[PDB]
């Protein structure tokens, strides 16, 4: 109950591997989900240029 | 018989290890010295390394320039 | 820029709780505004009013997260009488994570935030103490 | 039958040849580490009448 | 640095921001590129004429020519895109997605 | 070490004349043997890809591969040795010309140095 | 539902093949009896005969490079010397304090 | 040292050029000859080491591991020759090539006079094992197992590399001899704490530690017989060898930092021993037994005393041999049954008596029955831990009790009782399997006659 | 197109890159960039379809904007110092604009968006050329002015590129998008060592170019552009799949393969300058790239996917066109780790 | 398809390999001689 | 990176335009000819770091 299922099969699995897998999947989905509209990418580029000009000097 | 036909004398390993230790010590000191030399040359720039190019002064035209004050 | 960094760092750790909380709230608000701008640029949800509501929510959450962290870290440092201890920063960061989870209303998110930004705050405190450089200049 | 079993059993000579070549290469690497031969304080020795090196 | 150079850089930045806005009309993207080119030509000409860099007078015209060639290329591309859709709307180019 | 601006450097010279004062690598150098082995592996892969008997399809092609690999490896080894010699020469010259930044440490014996002892318990 | 209920054209799962049915004295090495027998013979000769016996004898009679008997004889002669001279066997200091230069405190 | 490496490299050309029906015979014969050649490395000195050259050196810690690695290959070939019968010649040669490459990488890793070369070979051993697990595996989960067995390792090993190069920037040399002779104490600082962690967790992940042991049951279950043998016998010992080699520079910070890992190992040995009691899979049970033994080895290494190191070396050698034998016996059962479940096939002592004797001997030597070297290592580690603290004896005794319990449980469930009625394909055990068991077990009972051969450099 | 026209355009691209590389005047560098961009478009639109045209127009827009900001940076640098030579950039406002322009030309984050789109739109040969040859000129310009870059901005962009490539490559089933994200991650690794050592940058460029050439040529040989299409390759040329898996392991940074050589050295170099956190983050992020490489290898050679009946006919034919440099590229991208010190040749 | 060994290509390959080997040996001999001359060994 | 073909061959493809004080047509001087000339001879061969400092 505790040694085999609760810790070995569930919580030790939940902490290191499963959390990493979930976080990486979420970040990959968020980053890659771009509809292909150059308007959004260009606005993001403008925001990044403004941030670089106002932050790195 | 085994020691005679398979293994060399004790001194062999002793002096081989001495030579190996000497070589590795020289390598370590040379590594530290090279790192320090790199740092000094990059910081000061007087050394042969990290010599970034400047304008060549042979390109300058030394002739009257239609105006006395250059 | 680094004006907020100077304002936050100049204040001593063991004094001026309100000033530290104000600086942390300002930093959090700026970060939340930046995140809101990025989200709006990449994903325009439905309209101007929905977008401004989203920006306000994100900014309040981040400013809110920052406010909780600053007040807790400074109070722990003062009452424990042992400044320059990463444990106080760990406690403050994890309290901020608990508040973030309460805002998001998720026990798992709250616990994960507590752990993952308490560790981050402790690491930042250790780097400040030991002088670790994230962006090292060219030494050699 | 010679020149017939060789075409099938010639692979059996590879490993012993590798072993003797490895012994030769071990001596190869040994010959380059004689900078302190007969020079350690523990085994400073006078050479025998018909001896040139202490160890090879 | 006088105010004229600052205003020219401001015009260039405004043209770049308009290019990055992308309301519609990829033709407007080309127009923003050409406005950026015009600002660059004006600034380069003013700087070169101010300092009496005699040889650098070659610099502006060359730039102009090259940019115009670029413009031509872009125009051609736009036509082909329109030749598929019938309009030069930006949102029609959504087949490729990250 | 950025030797791009080292004074008296010919721009597009693979091997400068002064490199001729260094001992050339032997024809039995292990690095040359590894380059020949890489050429042999490339020949085997070429035979495998084109659906040919891997070991005995083209002897001329494999031998050309090995020979070209050995040639390029020899010249690359020459250049590498020259560059390392240059680096050591520059480092030694800089150390010699700047004695104040490389002082001679006072030699101390372990009998006069107090090192803290940490028991293992 | 006109589907054939077959997802794909696949070979049936083959049954296990017995090495004993087609060839008794099978030795479990190969389906070819001669190659099987020779594989068994070389395995037994190079595992049990060559390595297990000759290697064990070689390890058993390895020369004393660890210096066990040498250390025992050195200790024997050293104790014989110290007992005769009245010295107090092994000293507490591993090094002579005369050649150790302590740092004076003056505190 | 090249007298061992070059024949191992020549093993490849020989296999490829070998006749389509003579690969196994040639490979086994020449691997046994190479093991006989590598037997010469056991002749060590009470002095520093056997420094062959600038690149490779030998030690009485490296020598038994090298001998075991050279000895394992013929056994792996004999075990793998069975289930690869219906397999094409090219792919069988590829399997033998993977085994030879793994042996060559391990042999070069165990000498490794320099730490960066040690890291390079220690991480190069990963690729052949991953290929073997993910290619010649039966279940559909093998791929997942491979992923685990990969990433866990890298998750621990990538920081180590950074630490390693950092040390070379500060110390100036990563050679083991210079590192030992020029070792300096570590100040109790946050930076030194993190350098300690970076140097330690890379080897702790592969032992594995109790917290980081998840990959091991998957990798051992889904791998083929040769993969299980090489994972249990040699690949687990790389972490211990690395820890014993690298703990020299970590002092005196080891005293403070050893506490979390000591507690984790001392409790995880009990946890895994108890897990073994309730297990429906033979391979999983053997894997958890391996985890328990390696946790004891971790405790020994962290205690950092001469008796600790001696017991650790003896225990690694003994555990490697014992786990390889247990996996071989389980695979022999599986090849007849095709279910890999303990409760399915029962009463095998009635049908296969000699295999039952082999099972009994394997269980006894896993049970740490004196005067086996398993017991020698266990007792040395127990005594060193008692010297470290008198309260550890409770946990150690509990671990011994549960170990005996689950070992005899494994023996009784599969060998004793009444046979399964509907199973009728249980053929008599072949000469190959019996020879494999004998070649696994005889070295243990011969090494118990000369324990000092496997007690390490601190003997 | 006419083969003579294609040869002329390829030579024009190469001549533009060489003009960028060998000229000491900023105007000539800009002219070389313009020539390269002008000659690149028809190569991208060799196969006529709406996808190719869309990819080409996206590429044209991005490169024109990058060239225009490059020209503005040159103008500002001239304004604050009457210098046309490519040297220290003098002005800091013109050095930040010179960095973003070269970043968009290279495809570094946050200007990475166009790379997957253009790579997916164009064919395999155009993708090979775009991802291999189009990196020489901007990297050369960056190496020349490396001492002028602010380490903060360049390192931020490199770390962002690595993170974005690693995350975005996980969600891809198309091979061209995978290659584009791999290129983004490798460029991020490349530019993270520019402030410290340009030799490491060039070494990483060479290794990445060799690995990408081998990978793209293997993809061309087994004419598959998706994961499932590549999954059918084992049934005809299994050796191609095995070589592909070895190459993919090489690009994952796994030792003792060739791809481990750059990263290692870069980390080593960055440990000389008292930088520790960033290399660790880079390695932990490159674990993601290795993950999706391993997934592709799983689907490619380590498992046998179901096939189709018609494949039997493909068994009766051989490739008429063969690539001569593929075996050499594979060997160089797999087995050159023992040759590491040769990097002292200032490659 | 149905083709004989192209003796032109075989001859070119053998000639290229032999020429490269001869050039390499000559270059090595010249390098040893030059190094001995500059360093004053023999 | 920089392949100095011009310095290897002595071609002078674009060095004539790099600076203001390099042979303008009809000897027309730059507005800052003297200052550029002084700064260039100050920094010739010295190297970028030392020239800057
Ligand atoms: C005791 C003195 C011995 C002197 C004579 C020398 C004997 C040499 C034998 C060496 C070991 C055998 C090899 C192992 C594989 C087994 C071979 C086999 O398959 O059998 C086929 C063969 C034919 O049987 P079969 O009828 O055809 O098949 C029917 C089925 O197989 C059904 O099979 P089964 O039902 O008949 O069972 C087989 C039998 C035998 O099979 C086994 O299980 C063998 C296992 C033995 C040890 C188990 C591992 C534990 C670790 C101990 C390590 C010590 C090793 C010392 C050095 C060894 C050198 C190689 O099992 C047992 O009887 C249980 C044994 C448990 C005893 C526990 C006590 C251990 C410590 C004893 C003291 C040792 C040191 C003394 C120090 C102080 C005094 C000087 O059977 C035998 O030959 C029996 C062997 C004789 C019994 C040996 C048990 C004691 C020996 C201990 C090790 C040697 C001590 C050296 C000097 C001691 C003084
Ligand atoms: C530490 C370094 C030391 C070790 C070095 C290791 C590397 C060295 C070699 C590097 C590569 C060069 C050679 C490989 C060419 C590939 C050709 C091949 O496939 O083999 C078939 C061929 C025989 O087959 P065949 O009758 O020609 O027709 C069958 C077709 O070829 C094809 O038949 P098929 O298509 O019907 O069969 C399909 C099969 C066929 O597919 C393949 O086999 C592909 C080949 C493997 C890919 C190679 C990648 C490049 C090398 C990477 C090495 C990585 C090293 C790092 C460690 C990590 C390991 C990945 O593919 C599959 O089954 C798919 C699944 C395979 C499993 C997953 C993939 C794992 C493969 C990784 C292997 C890596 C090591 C390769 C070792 C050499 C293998 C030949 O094998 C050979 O005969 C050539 C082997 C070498 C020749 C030895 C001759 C020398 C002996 C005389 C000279 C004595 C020397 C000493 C001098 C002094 C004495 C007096
Ligand atoms: C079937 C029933 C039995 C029938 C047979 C009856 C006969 C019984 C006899 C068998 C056991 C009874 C005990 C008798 C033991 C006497 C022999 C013993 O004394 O020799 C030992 C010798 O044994 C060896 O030392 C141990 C064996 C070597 C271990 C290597 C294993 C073989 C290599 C295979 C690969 C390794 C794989 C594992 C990797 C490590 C110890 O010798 P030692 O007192 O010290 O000194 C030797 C003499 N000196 C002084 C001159 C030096
Ligand atoms: C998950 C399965 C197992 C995986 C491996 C787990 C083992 C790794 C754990 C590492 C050991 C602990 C790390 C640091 C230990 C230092 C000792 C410390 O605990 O004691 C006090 C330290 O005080 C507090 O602990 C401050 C640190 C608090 C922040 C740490 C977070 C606490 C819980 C987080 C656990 C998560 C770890 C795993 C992250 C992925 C002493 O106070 P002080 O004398 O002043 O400091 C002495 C050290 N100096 C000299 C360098 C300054
Ligand atoms: C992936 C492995 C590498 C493969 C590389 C391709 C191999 C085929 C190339 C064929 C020969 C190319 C050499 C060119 C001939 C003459 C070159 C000479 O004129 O240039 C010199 C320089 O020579 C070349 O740079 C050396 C190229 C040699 C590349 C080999 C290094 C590979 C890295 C280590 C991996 C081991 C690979 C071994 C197998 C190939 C002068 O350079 P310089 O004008 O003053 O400054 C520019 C360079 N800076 C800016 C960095 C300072
Ligand atoms: C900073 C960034 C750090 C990045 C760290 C990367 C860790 C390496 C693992 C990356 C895996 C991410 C991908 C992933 O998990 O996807 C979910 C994926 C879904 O399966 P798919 O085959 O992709 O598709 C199925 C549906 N058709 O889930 C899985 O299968 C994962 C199974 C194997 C997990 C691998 C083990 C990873 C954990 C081990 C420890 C590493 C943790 C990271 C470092 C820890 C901090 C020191
Ligand atoms: C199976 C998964 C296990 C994962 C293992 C991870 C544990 C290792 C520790 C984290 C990585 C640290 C790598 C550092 C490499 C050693 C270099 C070093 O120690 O030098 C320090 C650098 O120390 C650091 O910078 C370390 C900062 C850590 C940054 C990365 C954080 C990663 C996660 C930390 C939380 C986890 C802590 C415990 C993890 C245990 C694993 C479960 C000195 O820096 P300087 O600037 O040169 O000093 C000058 C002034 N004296």
């Amino acid at each position: 109950k505790s040694a085999s299922s609760l810790l070995d099969l569930i919580w030790l699995e939940t902490i290191l591997p499963k959390t990493t897998s979930f976080i990486q999947m979420k970040m990959s989905i968020m980053v890659s989900n771009q509809k292909g509209l150059i308007k959004l990418y260009f606005l993001s580029f403008l925001i990044t240029i403004m941030i670089s000009m106002t932050l790195f000097n | 018989w085994i020691a005679r036909t398979f293994y060399d004398g004790p001194e062999k390993n002793y002096e081989k290890t001495m030579a190996i230790l000497q070589i590795e010590a020289e390598k370590a000191e040379l590594r530290l010295k090279e790192l320090e030399v790199r740092r000094l040359m990059r910081a000061r720039g007087d050394g042969p390394w990290y010599q970034y190019p400047t304008i060549d002064k042979a390109l300058i035209d030394h002739s009257p320039k239609t105006t006395p004050d250059n | 820029a680094k004006t907020l960094l100077h304002k936050y760092s100049d204040i001593p750790e063991g004094t001026e709780c309100h000033r530290k909380a104000y600086a942390s709230t300002s930093i959090g608000g700026a970060t939340g505004l930046i995140v809101s701008a990025y989200s709006i640029a990449l994903k325009p949800p439905a309209s101007f009013l929905e977008g401004v509501a989203r920006t306000g929510r994100y900014t309040f959450t981040s400013a809110a997260i920052g406010a909780i962290f600053g007040l807790t870290s400074c109070i722990s440092a003062q009452v424990r009488e042992k400044p320059d201890d990463p444990l106080n920063y760990f406690i403050g960061g994890c309290a901020g994570g608990l508040t973030l989870g309460a805002r998001t209303r998720s026990y798992g998110i709250g616990a994960a935030a507590c752990a993952y930004m308490g560790l981050t705050a402790a690491l930042v405190k250790m780097g400040q103490l030991e002088g670790w450089q994230v962006f090292a200049e060219p030494k050699v | 039958n010679v020149l017939q079993i060789v075409r099938d059993h010639w692979v059996h000579i590879l490993v012993p040849v590798g072993f003797v070549f490895g012994c030769y290469l071990d001596r190869r690497s040994d010959e380059k580490l004689t900078a302190f031969r007969n020079k350690s304080l523990l085994f400073k020795r006078e050479l025998r009448p018909n001896e040139e090196v202490t160890w090879k | 640095m006088p105010l004229v150079y600052m205003n020219i850089i401001m015009a260039f930045a405004i043209a770049l921001a308009g290019l990055l806005m992308y309301r519609s009309h990829l033709m407007s993207s080309l127009l923003c590129l050409e406005g950026m080119m015009l600002s660059l030509f004006i600034m380069s000409t003013l700087i070169i004429l101010n300092t009496h860099f005699t040889l650098a007078n070659m610099m502006p015209i060359i730039l102009l020519v090259f940019a115009a060639c670029e413009a031509a290329l872009g125009l051609s591309l736009l036509v082909m895109v329109s030749n598929t859709y019938g309009t030069d709307y930006v949102q029609n180019l959504n087949l490729l997605q990250c | 070490t950025m030797m791009s601006g080292r004074p008296g450097r010919v721009p597009l010279q693979f091997l400068p004349n002064e490199a001729r004062s260094l001992p050339p690598p032997k024809l039995t150098d292990p690095r040359l043997v590894y380059m020949g082995f890489l050429g042999y592996c490339s020949g085997l892969i070429d035979n495998a890809i084109r659906r040919r008997p891997v070991v005995s399809a083209g002897l001329h092609r494999q031998l050309l591969y090995v020979t070209s690999f050995v040639f390029f490896g020899y010249y690359l080894l020459k250049r590498q040795d020259y560059m390392y010699a240059l680096r050591d020469h520059d480092m030694f010259a800089y150390v010699k010309s700047h004695p104040e930044d490389f002082p001679e440490k006072d030699k101390k014996t372990y009998g006069e140095i107090l090192e803290e002892f940490h028991p293992v318990r | 539902p006109p589907e054939p209920t077959i997802r794909l054209q696949e070979d049936p799962d083959p049954e296990d093949e017995n090495l004993y049915e087609k060839n008794p004295d099978s030795h479990g090495y190969d389906k070819d009896p001669i190659v099987d027998l020779w594989n068994m013979r070389v395995v037994f000769f190079f595992g049990f005969s060559i390595v297990l016996v000759l290697g064990s004898t070689f390890v058993a009679y390895l020369p004393d490079y660890r210096m066990q008997e040498w250390a025992r004889r050195e200790a024997e002669r050293l104790v014989k010397y110290r007992e005769a001279n009245g010295l107090p066997l092994m000293e507490s200091n591993c090094f002579d304090p005369n050649k150790i230069q302590l740092p004076e405190d003056e505190d | 040292m090249l007298k061992i490496i070059i024949p191992t490299t020549m093993l490849l050309p020989m296999t490829w050029m070998s006749k389509h029906n003579m690969i196994w015979i040639n490979a086994t014969v020449h691997s046994l000859l190479i093991s006989l050649i590598s037997l010469s490395l056991l002749n060590q000195l009470g002095e520093n080491s056997l420094n062959f050259s600038l690149t490779f050196f030998s030690d009485s810690l490296s020598a038994p591991l090298l001998v075991l690695t050279t000895w394992l290959l013929p056994l792996m070939l004999m075990a793998s020759q069975s289930h690869l019968s219906k397999e094409t010649t090219t792919r069988k040669k590829l399997y033998i090539t993977m085994l030879i490459l793994l042996q060559l990488f391990l042999i070069m890793t165990f000498t490794a006079t320099e730490l960066i070369l040690f890291y390079i070979l220690f991480e190069a051993t990963l690729v052949p094992t991953l290929i073997i697990i993910t290619r010649w595996g039966n279940q559909t989960e093998r791929l997942n197992a491979g992923l685990y067995f990969l990433f866990y390792t890298l998750a621990g090993s990538l920081p180590l590399l950074v630490a390693l190069v950092y040390i070379q920037n500060t110390t100036g040399s990563l050679n083991f001899l210079i590192i030992h002779y020029w070792s300096h104490p570590l100040s109790n600082s946050w930076s030194n704490i993190f350098m300690w962690l970076a140097c330690i967790m890379a080897f702790m992940v592969k032992m594995p530690l109790y917290g980081l042991h998840l990959w091991l049951p998957k990798a051992h279950v889904e791998a083929p017989i040769a993969g299980s043998m090489v994972l249990a016998a040699v690949l687990l010992k790389l972490g211990g060898y690395g820890m014993m080699r690298i703990t020299t520079i970590l002092n005196p910070l080891t005293n403070y930092m050893a506490y979390p890992f000591l507690m984790l190992s001392m409790w995880g040995m009990i946890m895994t021993s108890s897990i073994c009691l309730r297990q429906t899979d033979l391979k999983s049970l053997i894997a958890y037994s391996s985890v328990s033994h390696m946790a004891l080895v971790i405790v020994a290494i962290m205690i950092q005393t001469p008796w600790s190191f001696m017991g650790a070396t003896a225990l690694m050698i003994a555990h490697g041999l014992t786990s390889s034998m247990l996996f071989c016996l389980a695979n022999t059962n599986y090849e007849r049954v095709h279910s890999r479940t303990m409760i399915l096939a029962r009463g095998l002592q009635t049908l296969l008596p000699l295999m039952a004797t082999w099972w009994l001997v394997a269980s006894l030597t896993n049970l740490a029955l004196p005067p086996s070297i398993n017991l020698i290592g266990e007792l040395f580690i127990i005594t060193a831990s008692f010297s470290w603290s008198n309260i550890t004896i409770i946990l150690m005794g509990m671990n011994m009790m549960i170990t005996a319990l689950y070992s005899l449980y494994m023996l009784i469930t599969t060998q004793r009782g009444k046979y399964t009625h509907h199973i009728n394909n249980i053929k008599p055990s072949f000469t190959r399997e019996n020879a494999l068991m004998a070649l696994h077990i005889l070295p243990l009972l011969l090494l118990t006659l000369n324990p000092k051969m496997i007690l390490g450099p601190l003997y | 197109m006419n083969p003579i026209i294609y040869t002329t355009l390829i030579m024009t691209v190469m001549s533009g890159t060489m003009l960028v590389m060998i000229s000491s005047h900023w105007l000539l560098i800009w002219i070389g960039f313009e020539m390269n961009l002008l000659a690149m478009i028809p190569v991208l639109m060799k196969n006529f379809n709406p996808r190719a045209t869309e990819a080409a127009t996206k590429y044209f827009l991005t490169q024109a904007t990058a060239s225009m900001m490059l020209m503005m940076a040159i103008i500002i640098n001239l304004l604050y110092s009457g210098q046309w030579t490519i040297t220290k950039m003098f002005n800091p406002v013109a050095m930040t604009m010179m960095t973003m322009a070269l970043a968009m030309k290279l495809g570094l984050s946050p200007f990475h968006f166009w790379v997957p789109e253009v790579t997916q739109g164009i064919s395999l040969q155009a993708g090979l050329l775009l991802l291999t040859w189009q990196k020489l000129a901007p990297l050369s310009v960056l190496c020349q002015i490396s001492q002028s870059i602010n380490p903060n901005l360049m390192l931020t962009m490199a770390m962002l590129s690595i993170l974005i490539g690693g995350w975005g490559g996980l969600n891809q089933t198309q091979l061209r998008k995978i290659m584009a994200y791999s290129s983004i991650a490798h460029m991020g690794w490349m530019t993270a060592v520019l402030p410290y050592n340009t030799t490491m940058t060039i070494l990483n460029l060479l290794i990445y170019i060799t690995m990408t050439l081998a990978m793209f040529m293997l993809l061309i040989h087994s004419s598959a552009t998706t994961t499932l299409s590549l999954s059918h390759t084992w049934n005809k040329m299994p050796v191609i799949t095995s070589l592909m898996m070895v190459t993919l392991l090489s690009m994952g940074g796994l030792p003792p393969l060739s791809g481990f050589m750059p990263k290692w050295m870069i980390i080593q170099e960055m440990t000389k300058n008292e930088s520790i956190i960033m290399p660790t983050l880079m390695a932990m992020t490159a674990l993601l790239n290795l993950y999706f490489y391993m997934r592709l290898a799983y689907s490619s050679s380590l498992t046998m996917f179901p096939s189709t009946n018609n494949m039997k006919m493909k068994w009766q034919f051989e490739h008429t066109k063969q690539m001569k440099l593929l075996p050499t590229m594979i060997v160089l991208s797999t087995l050159v780790l023992p040759m590491t010190p040769a990097l002292s040749s200032l490659n | 398809p149905h083709g004989s060994p192209d003796w032109l290509k075989v001859g070119l390959t053998l000639g290229t390999s032999v020429f490269l080997w001869i050039y390499l040996i000559k270059q090595h001999k010249e390098d040893v001689l030059e190094y001995k001359r500059r360093n004053g060994l023999e | 990176p920089f392949f100095d073909v011009q310095k290897r061959l002595g071609l002078d493809l674009d060095r004539w335009m790099t600076i203001q004080s390099a042979e303008q047509p009809h000897k027309i001087p730059g507005r800052c000819h003297a200052f550029e000339k002084e700064w260039i001879e100050c920094a010739h061969g010295i190297g970028g770091i030392r020239a800057e400092k």
